[PDB]
C-alpha cells in the first residue's frame, strides 16, 4: 500500500525517496501495476 | 601524393566526426551519461550510436 502521490514514482526510472529506497522497478518491461482506493480498508 | 593526402584527409574527417553532437544532448559521452537519468541516457546513447 502506498501514498496517493507515489503513483508517478512507480515506473522505470523515477526519482524520489519512495522508489529509490523501498521498491524500485527494474528499468525493463513490466507486466503492469494495478491499484485502487482503501479509504474503507485502513484509514497509520 | 594524392593517395597519401586523400587517405589522410579521410581519416582526419573520420576522427573529426566525434566532435559533432549528432542532434543529441551533447557529444562527450561521460557528461551526458552522468547528468542524465538512465532512461533518457539510453535514448541519447542510442542517438549517438546510430
Amino acid at each position: 500500500v502506498i501514498r496517493g502521490d507515489e503513483v508517478r514514482q512507480i515506473a522505470p526510472g523515477q526519482t524520489g525517496k519512495i522508489a529509490d529506497y523501498n521498491y524500485k522497478l527494474p528499468d525493463d518491461f513490466t507486466g503492469c501495476v494495478i491499484a485502487w482506493n482503501s479509504n474503507n480498508l485502513d484509514s497509520y | 601524393q594524392d593517395v597519401v593526402n586523400q587517405n589522410a584527409q579521410a581519416l582526419n574527417t573520420l576522427v573529426k566526426q566525434l566532435s559533432s553532437n549528432f542532434g543529441a544532448i551533447s557529444s562527450v559521452l561521460n557528461d551526458i551519461l552522468s547528468r542524465l537519468d538512465p532512461p533518457e541516457a539510453e535514448v541519447q546513447i542510442d542517438r549517438l550510436i546510430t
